[PDB]
DNA sequence: ATATCCTCTAATGCGCATTAGAGGATATGA
């Protein structure tokens, strides 16, 4: 219908008879392309009504694009010979809870918590625990463990009861058993195991408090929906009647809570007339730590049966479409080890520049040069660590290429609103005064800061020491010298008028502290220069948009106070800074992209480079801990989808055997993460469409000894050789010393915008 | 058909805005009624009085019920019934877990209400059996055996037809029946009207069957109307074009000139901005007054909440939520009432009075008041501010009072009036009003609401809350009294009684306006309603569009435009906006500045900015730009010849790391003192004593640990158990090295000169000891957990300054270099990091480093080198190097 | 004028526990 001619292999998937179906073979063989084109075949031909279609995707952008593609195809087919419902998994779980929330007793009016509010609630519950933890950690550091255990449990449906017998049956092997030849090291593992059962009451009280306040989380909604699906068969028999065709995209990364909720409503072996299609490959399953389900590709042929025991069919659909050769050879050779570990695919058939520089600066220069010579004379880069994203723009901006890189509270126009709101609330935050006193407004000099501090100190055993640190102790802050500057002989004449103006402004603004919260942040922004200087710092090519995030902050403040502005909205923002790493960047309208590998799933670009491929950075062997070292790890004996082998613990008669078993268990669990990293590299490579860039560096940034290139580079060099011949760290330290002027002259000499200006003048001068 | 001499039933039909109500009032006047809303009846009565029994259906039902005698309460009743009906053992045996929930009560009440509306008996519901409906009917029949506003019409009708004489008398007492609203009338009201219109006179049933007595299927002659009188022909054309898709012909007013337009955004902010842009341009350029525009949205909570906030920022007024107790202004008197009831002033109940509206002090004035009060009671351990506050309120402190006396006097007056007036009169007449009169909070807002749109708004809202609290107190007749306590954006359903020259239909997205959200449930209420939709929402869109006579603006985003937008675009009279223009006075200045200061039209923009600045418009003058400001001082910190600077040894490794960090970490710039700092200082003080045993130190620590600001009281015991071990390991270390060194002084003050700009070292050595060789080692006890490395501890700036002082006299001993030690209490014993004595070769290097560091604090323009310690410094938001 | 840390790993001295230093403190839907 005016689009691609469907291939012979895709033809079978396109017009497959109603019933469960699996699609495989991965990296460009036309999976999402045979979704709208299969909906239209099941709509225009017949067999369904386009109000009975349900499609599920992980990210909401994919849901939106699928909806748009489907509607466009349907509209085009309406001219030759009631709309679908497309939503993400968690949104559908929320809808299911809203419809049938009274069966399983959860109020349908239940609110959903963010990450910051969840952290605040968990922190209060942890700090309000009457008992004796007997742990060496701190609050806000065991909260980061409670919030992780309570996520893993609700992800694997464990309900905190079986967790109380985890250390038992294991501590006897280290005490009762005799040595064959305490070890001072197994005791650390035991002290870790005795931490889950120690903190079970914390994650019980947290759940109780969340229930008592009619709020839940992202990770509890799916658990509740799955329990509702499994317990009550009366909900599936209604949705199956409402929906006749169901599409499950990106099914490789779906979790365990979403696997028994999508197998109880649809395809529990109940109806063979429901056209149910699932797509995905077992090789691009990269998360492993979020959905924590390496299964669900093999557990489909026995999970959605024909209502008579026959396994559902899987169609190969092998053809390489989005991958040119000489970049598909690398993709099919770098993941050739999956011929044993995760066997569910055979191969796919078809329709490069590598560098090893001796330091990070040279590699940055090399990638920037290669990405500029294809721009100046006439794309994306995939960084695994987003902290590495911003660094590699200075070596690229100097080339002249326009630079696009992808924290709400760190924006220079919003960070001056969080301050001067912290200065108003408590006059003891000295870090919110140095930001105001030294900002572009009222640039105070060093001598005047010293004079202010001298006035501040002028204004000012073993029990007098503890007499401090009280909430009402005097600490000689600098915010009460602005309001009592003293005699105007210690400051500069130009620095006393500014001090008096600041004092009067703060005095006016502090009286507006009993007013409603949303009407205070909108008044400070009025008093400050914001909403005018924010626009004046924007290029003419942008247009009129200068207050996007500066307005979304006010919207978020109003959402929060739906409030005290001292106890709240300042502890809340400091919690959001450390927990959410800035609330939400307030994305632009929308150069070479910058995004991370995990955010580059199921997409395509022209020139894609995986820049940093040295050791310890891309494989990321650091900060990985098994289930026997940290408490919040959910031992595999009670985790769903048990890859993730379980140690037998029933064939040990001496301590040496137990030590060997533990060691090989740790080695296996580490090889699991290595395989996940290889899958990540496979995902990164196949997004090419064209020439590809692979690079690695010898000397990093903060290392006493050089680090070699990773195993990925050492394998890709062999692959390309069967490549650019590019095969005392540093002590330089950067330091910074503590148009507008030209354009101001025209305005100074001056004394369809004319109509607007005269209308505004008439409005202002008409009392 | 409409004459004083007439009989029978007549009706007039069709047309939105045609003048049905005007025709009805004209017939009523010419012959010498019903309205359907408590607000519409006022307008009808006003019109009738201007031209020369205005009631509603429920009011008429109540009146007839009263003559026949010659909502939280129902929710509570049903909740109590549900709570009772769970211990006894006819629900379908699956609804037991949900019975105690608050979401089942609302659904059950709604099901009962919709059963009542259609005129259904509980036995009739029990005849529908699906055991859920049987149980609901049994619940309803039990509820009846145990009145509201939902069954009022039904009860009134049931009371009728039995007397057989009241109905005839009422019919004879009515000569004209004017319902004025029959398009949306409940069947009980319809049959009540039909019975009341058996014979009389009359009995006009006008209504409007196009938008869902009876009209569609009935006898008697009917009148057809076609001229709208309140809609432009283009608007009517769009409405009828939408109507030719519904399972109806009328013309607008030809004298009007209209416009129907469709707009699409690129973001939610874009839509919320162009709506305000259009409203502002319509008010200012076109010149129509306020209250003639309106924004109509499907649901106020879903969309209107953010739209109003994004719209009021552009200068467009909105005519426009919290309980009486939750208002701080009303709670100010509630706290006074509570204090009077108790009779004693609490500690946390005084800061609330000092902060609330009764006496207002900003936090800096709180610090000043606290300092001025603590200067009276000069105890060595300062007393808690709350404790002094009550004493100051009760007894006047003569030590010092300059401007804080007025606030305390006002609080004295309020409290001394309230606490005595309650020892006689009743609460509402002697507590609240006497407190209000005693407080000066009536002559301020009265002269302050006149001026200022910001302070005046809070004054008005606070006064309204105070009046509401007073009314509630009056309706409550002291402990029991305290215990008991413009453009108008609105929903489609509220958009049915407006003129609204300009209507902006907002939020017409494909996800919300055609409501794909299912309307099912557990009780199956909708199945009962249907047994006993896109085309449905099209009528709502039609009704919303028909309220506007001049301009309709249908706004959506592209979050996706619904097919209704495409349908409307066929009868309308461009890429979506991404940067929509505004008429805001703070946006014109921004755009003009952005275009002037760019890498032809510059002269025009400069002229516009000059004209703006000549009449105010903040942000316009070149001197008011932020980038054009100048440094205040730009003069060195010290310049006199022969000046000597003082360097404490703890802030030398910070001056050789980042001089800006030194400048701004001191001189204010540290946002506070953590508990770890005071705990370390306390342990240092305990250790510093020279004649105390370990048990004495532990007891002293335990006696004062209680007064520490630790949250998580399970942590305030772990910390105590850790620092007891800290003291124990210090004592073990001291006993271990007794035979190898020997202490000479403890906490000895170091002060002197090391270079002649001169450098004046000043500090407090923690422990000074001496060896068998006569040297003087230096010990700096540290309570940290992670010791520094040996290759770094040999370059420690703190110790290298201490053993620099011991050279050339200073500490009044043999003046030998000695050595250096760094003991880490906490982490076989306490870990000790050593440092060799200052050799004459290295002493020169350290003197050079001290001299170079002392010259970086001289003038302005301090350097900010990036360190490995940038992750811990509070001065980061003001650091240019980031 | 007074101090960032948890954790995993490598050397080492009397095969295994103790001490010291280097490097990272990921990737993140709804
Ligand atoms: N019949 C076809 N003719 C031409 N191009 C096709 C055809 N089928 C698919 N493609 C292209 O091949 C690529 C496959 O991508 P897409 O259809 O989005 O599924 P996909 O990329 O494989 N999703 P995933 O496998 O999960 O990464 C796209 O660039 C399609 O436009
Ligand atoms: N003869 C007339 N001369 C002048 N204006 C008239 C005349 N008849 C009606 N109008 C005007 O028409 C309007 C009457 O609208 P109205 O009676 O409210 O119709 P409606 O049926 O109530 N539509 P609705 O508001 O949805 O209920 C008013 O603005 C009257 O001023
Ligand atoms: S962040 Fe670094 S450079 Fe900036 S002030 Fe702090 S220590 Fe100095």
């Amino acid at each position: 219908l005016g689009l691609f001619p469907p291939t012979d292999e895709q033809a079978a998937v396109i017009a497959a008879p109603p019933g469960p179906l699996v699609v495989i073979a991965g990296a460009g063989a036309g999976k999402t392309e045979t979704m709208a084109a299969r909906v239209v075949w099941l709509v225009a031909n017949g067999f369904a009504t386009p109000s009975q279609v349900l499609g599920l995707t992980f990210t909401r952008k994919a849901a939106g694009q699928l909806l748009r593609r489907v509607r466009t195809r349907l509209a085009r087919l309406a001219g030759a010979g009631e709309s679908a419902t497309v939503s993400t998994y968690h949104a559908f779980a929320g809808t299911l809870l809203r419809e049938h929330g009274l069966l399983l007793p959860v109020e349908p009016d239940t609110r959903l918590l963010s990450e910051t509010e969840l952290w605040q609630l968990a922190y209060d519950v942890v700090c309000a625990h009457p008992g004796h933890l007997d742990t060496e950690k701190t609050p806000a550091a065991v909260t980061a463990m409670v919030l992780r255990l309570s996520g893993a449990l609700a992800e694997h449906l464990v309900d905190t009861d079986q967790l109380r017998d985890t250390h038992v049956e294991l501590e006897r092997l280290v005490h009762t058993l005799p040595a064959g030849p305490p070890s001072q090291w197994l005791l650390r593992m035991l002290a870790t195991q005795t931490e889950r059962t120690e903190l079970v009451p914390l994650i019980d009280a947290l759940h109780q408090r969340m229930r008592a306040e009619k709020v839940m989380d992202f990770g509890m909604q799916m658990a509740a929906a799955a329990r509702l699906a499994a317990r009550f068969p009366q909900v599936g028999e209604q949705l199956r009647q409402r929906f006749r065709v169901v599409l499950l995209d990106e099914y490789q990364d779906t979790g365990h809570a979403q696997r028994i909720a999508l197998s109880s409503l649809f395809g529990g072996g109940a109806d063979d007339g429901l056209a149910l299609t699932a797509v995905g490959d077992p090789i691009q399953s990269i998360y492993g730590w979020r959905g924590a389900s390496a299964t669900n590709l093999p557990r489909f042929t026995t999970d959605f049966p024909y209502s008579d025991g026959t396994p559902a069919p899987t169609l190969e659909l092998r053809t390489s479409w989005r991958n040119p050769p000489s970049t598909l050879h690398v993709a099919n050779a770098v993941s050739e080890e999956a011929r044993r570990r995760s066997v569910a695919v055979r191969a796919l058939r078809p329709r490069i520049r590598c560098a090893l520089l001796n330091n990070v600066a040279a590699e940055r220069d090399w990638v920037a040069d290669h990405l500029a010579r294809a721009y100046h004379g006439a794309a994306a880069v995939l960084v695994r660590r987003n902290a590495d994203a911003a660094p590699m723009a200075e070596a690229l901006t100097a080339r002249g290429v326009p630079v696009e890189v992808v924290g709400l509270l760190a924006v220079p126009e919003v960070a001056d609103l969080v301050a001067m709101l912290r200065l108003i609330a408590d006059p003891t935050a000295g870090s919110a005064v140095m930001r105001i006193l030294t900002g572009p407004r009222w640039r105070f000099g060093a001598r005047d800061i010293a004079a202010l501090w001298r006035r501040a100190v002028e204004l000012d055993g073993t029990a007098d020491i503890v007499a401090q640190a009280a909430p009402d102790a005097d600490t000689a802050c600098v915010a009460d010298a602005i309001c009592d500057p003293g005699d105007a002989e210690r400051y500069s004449p130009a620095g006393y008028e500014r001090i008096v103006a600041l004092g009067r402004e703060l005095t006016m603004l502090r009286a507006h502290l009993g007013h409603p919260l949303p009407e205070l942040v909108a008044e400070v922004r009025r008093v400050l220069g914001l909403d005018a200087e924010a626009r004046a710092a924007r290029p003419v090519a942008a247009g009129w948009a200068g207050t996007e995030n500066l307005d979304r902050f006010s919207d978020l403040v109003s959402d929060f106070a739906g409030g005290a502005s001292v106890s709240a909205l300042l502890a809340y923002l400091d919690a959001a800074v450390e927990v959410e790493n800035g609330l939400a960047p307030a994305e632009l309208t929308v150069r070479v992209q910058i995004l991370t590998v995990h955010a580059a799933k199921g997409l395509e670009w022209q020139v894609v480079a995986v820049p940093h491929l040295s050791a310890r950075v891309f494989p990321s062997t650091t900060q990985a801990r098994t289930w026997l070292t940290d408490a919040s790890d959910l031992p595999p004996l009670l985790r769903g989808d048990r890859g993730v082998p379980v140690l037998d613990t029933s064939d040990i008669y001496d301590r040496k055997i137990l030590s060997d078993k533990i060691s090989d268990h740790k080695k296996s669990l580490d090889q699991r993460r290595v395989d996940e990293e290889r899958r990540l590299l496979y995902v990164a490579i196949t997004r090419a469409e064209d020439t590809l860039l692979l690079s690695g560096h010898h000397w990093g940034a903060t290392e006493s000894k050089p680090r070699g290139p990773s195993e990925f580079l050492c394998e890709l060099k062999t692959i390309l050789e069967e490549e650019i011949e590019h095969w005392p760290l540093r002590d330089q330290v950067v330091e910074a010393l503590w148009h507008v002027h030209r354009g101001a002259q025209l305005v100074a000499a001056a004394m369809g915008w004319a109509a607007d200006v005269d209308a505004l003048l008439a409005e202002r001068e008409r009392p | 058909l409409l004459e004083p001499g007439s009989n029978g039933v007549v009706r007039l039909l069709g047309g939105p805005g045609t003048g049905k109500s005007s025709l009805l009032v004209d017939t009523a006047v010419q012959h010498i009624l019903l309205t359907g809303s408590a607000r519409l009846r006022t307008a009808a009565r006003a019109a009738i009085t201007a031209r020369l029994l205005v009631r509603t259906v429920h009011s008429y039902a109540f009146a007839v019920l009263r003559l026949a005698a010659q909502s939280a309460e129902q929710d509570g009743i049903i909740r109590e019934l549900l709570a009772g009906d769970l211990e006894d053992g006819g629900w379908p045996e699956q609804l037991w877990p949900a019975l105690t929930t608050a979401g089942f009560a609302t659904e059950l009440r709604d099901l009962m209400a919709r059963c009542t509306e259609r005129g259904v008996d509980p036995i009739a519901l029990q005849r529908l059996g699906r055991p859920e409906w049987l149980a609901a009917g049994r619940f309803a029949q039990a509820y009846e055996q145990i009145l509201g506003a939902a069954e009022l019409v039904g009860a009134a009708l049931e009371a009728l037809g039995a007397d057989d004489e009241l109905l005839d008398t009422e019919r004879n007492r009515i000569k004209l029946l004017l319902v004025d609203d029959a398009q949306h009338l409940d069947p009980q009201a319809a049959r009540l009207v039909r019975a009341l219109a058996a014979g009389t006179g009359l009995t006009v049933i006008a209504g409007d069957p196009d938008q869902s007595v009876l009209l569609r299927d009935d006898t008697h002659p009917a009148i057809t109307l076609t001229q709208s009188y309140r809609c432009a022909p283009e608007i009517a054309s769009a409405i009828t074009g939408l109507g030719q898709r519904l399972p109806r012909h009328w013309t607008g007013n030809p004298q009007r000139e209209g416009t129907v337009t469709v707009r699409l955004a690129a973001s939610t902010h874009a839509e919320g901005t162009m709506i305000a842009d259009a409203l502002r341009r319509a008010h200012l350029v076109d010149g129509i007054p306020w209250s003639q525009m309106a924004v109509i949205v499907r649901s106020v909570p879903r969309v209107g909440t953010a739209l109003a906030r994004a719209l009021t920022a552009a200068g467009v007024p909105v005519q426009d939520d919290v309980p009486v107790g939750r208002q701080p202004a009303a709670a100010a008197l509630l706290t006074v009432l509570d204090v009077t009831a108790t009779g004693h002033l609490d500690a946390d109940s005084a800061v609330a009075l000092l902060t609330g509206p009764i006496g207002r002090v900003d936090p800096v004035t709180l610090r000043q008041l606290r300092r001025a009060l603590r200067r009276a009671d000069g105890s060595q351990p300062p007393r808690d501010f709350g404790d002094l506050l009550v004493d100051a309120i009760e007894r006047e402190p003569k030590g010092l009072s300059a401007e804080h006396a007025r606030t305390l006097r006002r609080l004295r007056a309020v409290l001394t009036a309230a606490r005595r007036s309650d020892a006689s009169g009743a609460d509402p007449r002697y507590t609240l009003w006497q407190a209000w009169h005693a407080s000066g909070l009536q002559r301020r807002w009265l002269a302050a609401s006149e001026r200022g749109g910001s302070v005046g708004a809070q004054a008005d809202r606070d006064l309204d809350a105070v009046t509401t609290l007073f009314d509630v107190a009056d309706q409550y007749v002291l402990r029991g009294l305290v215990d008991h306590v413009a453009v108008a954006v609105l929903s489609v359903h509220g958009a049915l009684a407006g003129e609204w020259d300009f209507v902006v239909i907002a939020g017409v997205q494909e996800g919300l306006w055609p409501n794909m959200i299912p309307r099912g449930g557990v009780l199956g209420t909708q199945h009962l309603v249907d047994v006993l939709l896109v085309a449905e929402e099209r009528r709502l869109l039609m009704a919303a569009m028909g309220r506007a006579r001049t301009r309709v603006m249908i706004t959506a985003v592209d979050l996706l435009p619904s097919p209704f937008c495409a349908e409307i675009s066929a009868w309308a009279t461009e890429p979506p906006l991404v940067a929509p223009r505004v008429l805001a006075p703070s946006a014109l200045v921004g755009r003009l500045r952005a275009v002037v200061c760019a890498p032809d039209a510059r002269a025009c923009a400069a002229a516009q900015l000059a004209r703006l600045a000549a009449a105010g418009v903040p942000g316009a003058d070149p001197s008011q730009w932020h980038a054009m400001t100048s440094l205040t001082t730009e003069e060195p910190l010290w310049s006199e010849p022969g000046h000597v600077v003082t360097l404490s040894p703890s802030t030398l490794q910070m001056l050789t790391d980042c001089p800006l960090r030194w400048l701004l970490e001191r001189h204010g710039g540290d946002d506070g003192r953590d508990v770890r700092s005071t705990v370390g200082s306390l342990v240092h003080a305990l250790v510093s004593e020279p004649g105390k045993t370990e048990s004495q130190l532990v007891n002293e620590l335990e006696k004062v640990w209680d007064d520490l600001p630790y949250d998580a009281k399970w942590y305030s015991d772990n910390e105590l158990a850790r620092h007891r071990a800290m003291l124990e390991t210090f004592t073990r270390w001291r006993e271990d090295t007794r035979r190898q060194l020997t202490e000479v002084a403890t906490e000895i003050p170091v002060e002197g000169i090391v270079v002649e700009p001169g450098v004046r070292v000043r500090g407090r050595l923690d422990r000074l000891e001496r060896d068998e060789a006569g040297r003087l080692v230096v010990v700096a006890l540290k309570t940290g957990k992670s010791p520094v490395t040996k290759d770094d501890a040999q370059n420690h700036a703190q110790l290298a300054m201490y053993q620099l002082a011991v050279a050339a006299g200073l500490l009044d001993d043999g003046d030998e270099p000695g050595g250096g030690k760094l003991v880490y209490l906490g982490k076989a014993g306490a870990t000790e990091r050593e440092q060799d004595p200052l050799t004459p070769d290295k002493r020169a290097e350290w003197l050079e480093t001290v001299g170079e560091a002392a010259a970086a604090t001289a003038g302005p323009r301090f350097v900010a080198r990036v360190n490995n310690g940038c992750a811990n410094c509070p001065v980061r938001s003001s650091c240019p190097a980031q």
